[PDB]
Formats: C-alpha cells, structure tokens, sequence
RNA sequence: CGCGGGUAAGACCGCGUGGAGGCCCGAACCCACUUAGGUUGAAGACUGAGGGGAUGAGCUGUGGGUAGGGGUGAAAGGCCAA
RNA sequence: GAGAACCUUGCCCGCCGAAAGACCAAGGGUUCCUGGGCCAGGCCAGUCCGCCCAGGGUGAGUCGGGACCUAAGGCGAGGCCGACAGGCGUAGUCGAUGGACAACGGGUUGAUAUUCCCGUACCCGUGUAUGUGCGUCCAUGAUGAAUCAGCGGUACUAACCAUCCAAAACCACCGUGACCGCACCUUUCGGGGUGUGGCGUUGGUGGGGCUGCAUGGGACCUUCGUUGGUAGUAGUCAAGCGAUGGGGUGACGCAGGAAGGUAGCCGUACCGGUCAGUGGUAAUACCGGGGUAAGCCUGUAGGGAGUCAGAUAGGUAAAUCCGUCUGGCAUAUAUCCUGAGAGGUGAUGCAUAGCCGAGUGAGGCGAAUUCGGUGAUCCUAUGCUGCCGAGAAAAGCCUCUAGCGAGGACAUACACGGCCCGUACCCCAAACCAACACAGGUGGUCAGGUAGAGAAUACUAAGGCGUACGAGUGAACUAUGGUUAAGGAACUCGGCAAAAUGCCCCCGUAACUUCGGGAGAAGGGGGACCCACAUGGCGUGUAAGCCUUUACGGCCCAAGCGUGAGUGGGUGGCACAAACCAGUGAGAAGCGACUGUUUACUAAAAACACAGGUCCGUGCGAAGUCGCAAGACGAUGUAUACGGACUGACGCCUGC
RNA sequence: ACUAUAACCAUCCUAAGGUAGCGAAAUUCCUUGUCGGGUAAGUUCCGACCUGCACGAAUGGCGUAACGACUUCUCAACUGUC
C-alpha cells in the first residue's frame, strides 16, 4: 500500500515559506498582507 | 597500462580499468586539497543549463599550479605521483628546494625523485618550464599559456601534446592538439613534454552504472520524445525525425564559431574533418 | 599472493590463502506481474494468496533548489498538492 | 447502580510476543491526575470514556537546542547590471540532518523526574586565606651585540663568455599576384584563360651570415655575506600572558575478515521454600534467588610513532613552530601516545528472593551472591588489510612568534555564581497525515526461551490486549478454507486458478558456450529413537606440571562444561526434511545482449536507458544553455576534454 | 534439344536502379500457399521451397552463450479446470 497524503505537516517549513518575515520581503507580498488587512483578517499570515 | 577484467559478470564482461602503474601515494596533501561540491549542471538561476549531469561520486579538488612563474632557477623533485578526480591525466607533487609543496600535471617520462628546474635557463627535459622564447622550435610541450601570464590553458589533457612549429615576430606558431595551427605570444610559458596517462582512451568501462559513478546521467534520443520535448518527436513507428538534424532547441546542424572574432586573426588555420 | 608441476625463461596446469561481483537463494525495506474479493467498499486506487529487486543505476530522514507557454522528465504527453 | 453482555474485583480461556511489548523525533495541545456528570458524542445500552465541568500537574550547570562552529541554501553594507519594477553578488551574517562540550545508580507522588531527594562524580568562573613560587625596578645573569675596515664577489651600469631561437632583411629553388608576347589544356580545330615562361612576389621551402631576440653569469661602482679589529662598550636580554596572524591537529569513502573482549543467555557451588487431595514420589524430586553504575586508580590484548644538531625565507611581517636540505646517533618488545577488557575502589551503602503482623496499603526484617559453558549485528575500531568510483568546512585543542607586561604562576582550604527554551500525555496510533474512535501512511533505539542457518516460521516468558452492537439458527446463494472414488487438460482464448517440487548430506550432471557458464541442470540414494565404538575425536579450560626477560606472564593440562560427523547392532509406525517453513523440470522459436526505468489511479513491454560505434560542432569568461544586460552552469575542466545527432553488448559485415 | 521458365539480349530513362545476407516474417492481401515433422484429428507451432501485394545493411543486415513476473508451441509430474 502506499497512502501518503498530500499534506504531511510541518512548522518550520511553514513559516520558512508561508510566513510573515517571507511576506513582508517582497513587493508581492507586502500587498498580500495588505489586502488581508483591508478585508479584515484576524491572522494577517500564516 | 590497462588491466581486463575477466567475464564474471554480464556487465563485467568487456570491461577494462586503468592499471594504477604510476600511483605512488593513495591520499593527497593535506592543506593543497579544497572542498568541491557537485552543481548538477545547475546554473544560479536554479535551472538546468547543461543536461546529463548529476549524481556521481563525492570529490575534492587538489589546487594544480598553473601558473609557475613565481618559482625561477628554485629546483624541485617529484615527491610523489598520484591520481586526481578531476582531471584525466595523474597529478605530481613537488617538494622545492625553498621548501614550499606544489601540484602540477605529470608529463609522460616523469619519474619520482626527478629534478624538475623552472625558469628561463632550465634545460629542455620533460616537466621543466621555460617560456616559449627559450623553447627550441620542434619540441613538444603541454600546458601552454595563451595570454603573457594568464596561467596554462592548451593541452592539459592526457596523452596530449603541443608540437611548437616555430617563431616569427613576437608569436610562435603550435600545432593544437586538434591538428589546427594556431600563434600565440612567445612571453608565455609552456611545459616540455607529453602528458602522463596516455591510456586513458583504452578504458572500457563495462557497465551503465560505471558512468553514474563518474557523474553521467542517462540522455534520451530525439526521435522517441514528443514534438513538443524536442524538434524530431513525434510519427506513429520509428522515425528518423523527418527533418534535417537539431539540437533540440531547433537550431541546425552547422559551424558555430562566431564570425568576426578579435582572436580570428592568430589562427593560421583550422582543424579538417573527414580527409 | 604462495607451493608444486612445466620450461632455458615462458605459456599454462593442479593445491593452498584472498573474498571480487550493477553475482545467487532469501526476511526487514522498496516495488506492483497474476488471480479472487471489494466496486452507495475498511479504503475517492485497498485487502488475501502467490510475485520481482533485495551491497546497488539501492532504500530512507532531515534542510534546501528548479514555477506555468515555465519547471522536471532512464521519455508515458508522465509528474508539478485526489 | 433505578437501570449492567459492554463498569469494577476475583478465577478460568484465548491472541500478539522483531509485537498488537518498552523509549523517542516530527505532529497534536491539556487529551495527563483527582473529584464530579450521564439530554450532546461513542455506529446499541452504558453507572464507563481520548466526552462535559471544576481543581491540580511539567522542577536541569551535565539530557535535546540557544548563549560555540560551519555545509547545501537563503539574506546581503557598499557594488555592478537593468527605462521604472527589479536581477545577481562581494565583505559579512544566518542555516543542522554534521563538529566541539561536563552524571551515574537507587528512592519517592495521584500525576514530574539523568530535573526532586539519597550516595558518589565531573566542567566552567568569582572572592578570601595559606603557603610554595618565580620576577620586574634594585640587581642577577648582561655578556654582548652592533660598528670601522678588509677580504669576494650578488650588483644596474657600460660592456664582455657569449648563448636558445632565427628578430629582421639576403639569396636562391619551387610555386606562381597582376601583367606582356608566347607554351599548354585546348573547345573536334581556332579562340579563351592560366602563367607550366620574363620578372616579380599570393607566396611557400631551404641555407649561412648580417646579428637580433631574450638570457644570465663572470663579474665593476653599489650592496651585502664572511673574517680582522673596534669596549664582555652602546643595544639586546630575563616572571607571566600570548593572538582575529603563521603552522600542526580537527579531517572523513566502500568491502572484508581474522583476533581479543564484554552485554545477554544456559547450568552449577551456596541460600530460602513446596507437598501442588491421582499409580510413585521427603529430599534424592520440584520452585524461587544465585544482584549493583558513572567516576578514580592500574595500563593488559591490539594499533601507532625514529631521535638529536646546524643551515634555511618558502609559510602577506617575525618566528625557536611547519616545511626543505645537510650531518650524527638509532633497530631496541628501548621509550612515548592511544587503548577494549580483567582487577581494586565507589559499596559497612543501595537493592533483591523470601519472613512478619497489617491492610486502601503503610511499615519492619532480610539469607547465599562462587565456578563454568555458550556468546553477539556491541567494544577495541576514525583500527588493519584490499579496491577504485579517490571519498565536507569551520570552530575547538596544541604550538610559533608579533604584541601586551610589574606583577604573575602552582597547589591547598573555605565561601560562592552557573543564564534562556523544552520537560505532562499519545507517538506504527480511538490523541499525528487520512472529512470518521477509518483494515491505508509514518524516521529512529531496545531484541528473552525452545526448535531453526535466521530479525523467517510454530509455541511461549516479561509486558499488553479480548478494540465498543449482540443472541441464535445444519436453507438457497456469495466469500474463505478442507477432503474426494475411477480418468487426468477431455476444461479453456490460454493449464487462469488449484494441485505438484520444496530441506540437509552423499553420488551424478547434456546440447551449446564469449571458456565465466549452462547448473540446484536432469537423474539416483540416506534422514526417527536406543545401545556400543566412546572415560574416544574437537573447542574450552581449572588443579597439577614445564618455562621465562616475574607479570594484568607464556606453553601444556587430569577433572569440569559443550559438541559434531561416522561405523556396527537393535526397537517402533502406514509414514523418520513427520507439524509450521521450504525450487516444478525439460525441448524449441520470436524480440530484446544483460542488471535497471516507465503511463501515481485499467497498458511493465518487443518501449526508455545502458556499456560499445560513428558523425557534426567547440582553441577557451570556448561551442551549448539560463538571462533584456551584468552574471551563471559548462569547469575551478582544455580536443584521450565538452555539447548535439543516430545506432545499442559480442562476432562476420555495412553495397550503388 | 516437348512444356514452361529466362541465363542472355534489346529498349527508354534516371544520379543510381537493391551487393552480402534473410524471407508467408512482430512485415505475405490471395492465404488455412506448397512439401515435410509433430497429433487419432493441428487456420496455431517447427524446418525448408521463393511466386519478396509491400525485407535489406547504423530510421543498421544476419547470427549469438547467458538473462526475461515478455510473446508462441510441445512433453514429464501434478491435480475438482473438466
């Protein structure tokens, strides 16, 4: 059998690649988070 | 020489390995090796640039002296001959008379415990270094310089030799390796006598998995991709691609040299194909 | 490599040490050839019996990289979060 | 308890036992413990619960991390490149999956323990006191190093010994740049071109000198070394720290034993106990104990290592350190380093088999503790020996000077400081990934006994479970096992599925062959138990004995323990590889040389790859490629190398 | 010298007109070609004949020991596949 699922979690690579230090590096992504804002968001990022 | 296996095994059976005859040392100087890691094939972008590179065997790099000019009239003898990864042809080590260790390319004849005198007095034996001025015209060198002090750069391979035909001016005219004449700057040095290893073509190494060992990864022809993958893909059965040959890239087959080149005007002539 | 034979030296042949190999049989491990069940299932791709490799082009953890007319591809239009 | 198959307690039965046992990492986040609840959830009911509520619980100088170090990689002061956006990247600074670094055994709560407590250690710093104990001034050693000159040639200078090559022109031969008549091919003949001719120069080839090219030296001023004085006079110089610098070490692959050990396991000396209502069995039989670490001593098996003196600028300065060259002395079981293990200590302690009352359970006492046999996938071992595919960096430790220096080093005793995060619980699972209390997935560490070659397989010890719908009932029928008379592929697209062979030891093995194979070929024989050979053989090894350079010695060895294989005789059954586990074999053809890879989820192949062959391109920040450009891979490689194309071992070949 | 065949010759044309080797082939429509082996009976299988619809020399030709969860046929043993 092999079962592997798509999702094998993991908090270091979260937040090395969905995190806010990563968000706020780039012009794409300082938008992100600002646009999150605007809506209303509780967790701004990841 | 070149040592046969015998057929104990189906990918053993043609197979042949390098007699390690002039070995001398099995482990390299301790503070002339520098780390080296595999790319790939991969340039700094992150893509792949060169295909059918990858895997291989972890190696480091032993730093080779091409640029013997510091040492003038200081004499040297080969401590030691031993065998490099990265390089084709075996490596010596040099123990000056100062007292200072270095690695050059081991020319063909070179023997342990030989003298081996650089500059431009030094005598015409093999591994002596003398720039092309001092050369007789006729010889046979290696590691010839191309720029006046930009280290070796032709015939570094093994078993490989540059015949210097001879002076005019302030160039002297080599017979490459690959039978085309070429002038270079007679300011530059160069290296009396063959290289070492001159049995290297004759390796047969046997087996698919022996070339993964040395860092190849296997490469896939042409007419089995898809038309899309590559310009010869495509046809129902087998077909020879339907088209004058490409790279796959769609560029045809053809001299590449690009036209109109500063350095066009040293070579006397180019290699022939096919007489 | 050693001993003996063999010879002028050889070639080569027998006996000892040595233990090479994309070598052999076979569990862990990795695959997925046949069959039967499942097929509003235990499971949105599995189970039971057999099966191939199993010191290598092996399998695996950790951290990292390559991004859409682009990547990667021992090449099937396969893979890039069912 | 109102209510019980499902909750609790006890006694039986059964299942896993390389796990369905024990400990972790990732992941989860209060699920952990105590008290309470039973409209929600649990595929039923539930007094129970991983559910709901309240309270409690996670203790570190030594463990996994940070405060120490770097790899791949990311970010990147300046910077370069780019209309703008931005792309790369140096100096650095991050980044463990690696390097370096100091703790072990026992006990305790309802929940924590290498963290608390008990006993014994280790590693960084601070202060005080005690001496030892060398110094700076003071003085010792401080005598002695620099200079004046000579010698004798490094040394630009002028030049010479002059030289490697032929710098440059000279000449000629050949060849022919144009051109000029003409010689030739000539077109069938003429033309016409070429220049086989004239030079000459598209030019090439050769010759010697002209001398040049660069090359040093001999060697001159200069500069310096040596020697001769000049003051054992001016410097120097001396405790101790000593680098951000130099240098060693850190520092490395895969395969394979052999050897010595230990952990574990199996008996026994010895100690404590049982009579398990059966035919026999009182100590003769049976059951249970037959333990204990880090550290500190000692340095065994094994492995490794030459030592001393002088010179020397190569090590961005200087070095007494590292190199390199000279000599001397060295083959010793000499010396030194490393180092499993045995032995002592730690340990008058701790703990345990059991014995007492006491009962939720608290508490008290507490015996013997020798010899062997077997034996590791663990330790010596980052070792040794082979092989080619040639096998990280930095901090750390040591050393060297540069440099700081008048105080500083060593030991003893005492008193102190040692930071931040994690720490409960599940962790091959009803607590993580799978929408579920899901037959799927999930990396690492422990490895009992008897058969066995084995971590397979069967049973089983410690431990853990009976896993959450049941109770019955010989229907058809489906699924999963089992058995079958006579026949044996007649079944069918096809021997699909089943059945059959199956292990160990002997005997014997064909065509073909690349001389390796084919081959476990095929085919044939034996296999249990008891006795005897046998107080034998073999391993081990104690007493005794021998020997020594006497010690943690070497050889040998009755007894003791363990153990095959064979021969002869005998007994039993239908059956002796008795269960489980465990090749079907042979003949021929096509395709593909082979081992491998492929359509995650209907196609594993005759497809892809493959070692081998050839062709084309690339003279070097190459050709090719990623980028608008810088830049990068190619490659820290150089035509015996690199990229592209087609064919796919090997043999005979590859026609027009 | 009877039949057929076609060695041989002639023609046109092209750049040249298929050499070796193999051949009802993973290519052969006719086609279950014909002959032989194997079976009581063989549209499949093996060996050859060549009349190659429409093989052929690195889109390689002919062979080949060993290897194959590859395709095809036969045999021994085994059996509820029958």
């Amino acid at each position: 059998a092999k079962g592997k699922r798509t999702f094998q979690p993991n908090n270091r690579r979260r937040a090395r690649v969905h995190g806010f230090r990563l968000r706020m590096r780039t012009r794409a992504g300082r938008a992100i988070v600002a646009n999150r804002r605007s809506k209303g968001r509780r967790a701004l990022t990841a | 020489g070149i040592r046969k296996y015998k057929p104990t095994t189906p990918g053993r059976r043609g197979a042949s390995v390098s007699d390690f005859a002039e070995i001398t040392r099995s482990t390299p100087e301790k503070s002339l090796v520098r780390p080296l890691h595999g790319k790939g094939g991969r340039n700094a972008h992150g893509r792949i640039t060169t295909r059918h590179k990858g895997g291989g065997h972890k190696r480091a790099y032993r730093v080779i002296d091409f640029r013997r000019h510091d040492k003038d009239g200081v004499n040297a003898k080969v401590a030691h001959i031993e065998y490099d990864p990265n390089r084709t042809a075996n490596i010596a080590l040099l123990h000056y008379l100062d007292g200072e260790k270095r690695y050059i390319i081991a020319p063909q004849g070179l023997k342990q415990g030989d003298v081996i005198e650089s500059g431009a007095n030094a005598d015409i034996k093999p591994g002596n270094n003398l720039p092309l001025r001092n050369i007789p015209a006729g010889t046979v060198i290696h590691a010839v310089e191309l720029r006046p002090g930009g280290g070796a750069k032709l015939a570094r391979s093994a078993g490989v030799s540059i015949q210097l035909l001879g002076k005019e001016g302030t160039y002297a005219a080599l017979r490459m390796p690959s039978g085309e004449i070429r002038r270079v700057d007679v300011r530059c040095r160069a290296t009396v006598g063959e290289v070492g290893n001159a049995e290297q073509s004759n390796i047969n190494w046997g087996k698919a998995g022996r070339m993964r060992w040395k860092g190849k990864r296997p490469t896939v022809r042409g007419v089995v991709m898809n038309p899309v993958d590559h310009p010869h893909g495509g046809g129902e059965g087998k077909t020879s691609g339907g088209r004058h040959p490409v790279s796959p890239w769609g560029k045809p087959e053809g001299r590449t040299r690009k036209p109109n080149k500063p350095s066009d005007k040293l070579i006397v002539r180019r290699r022939r194909t096919g007489k």
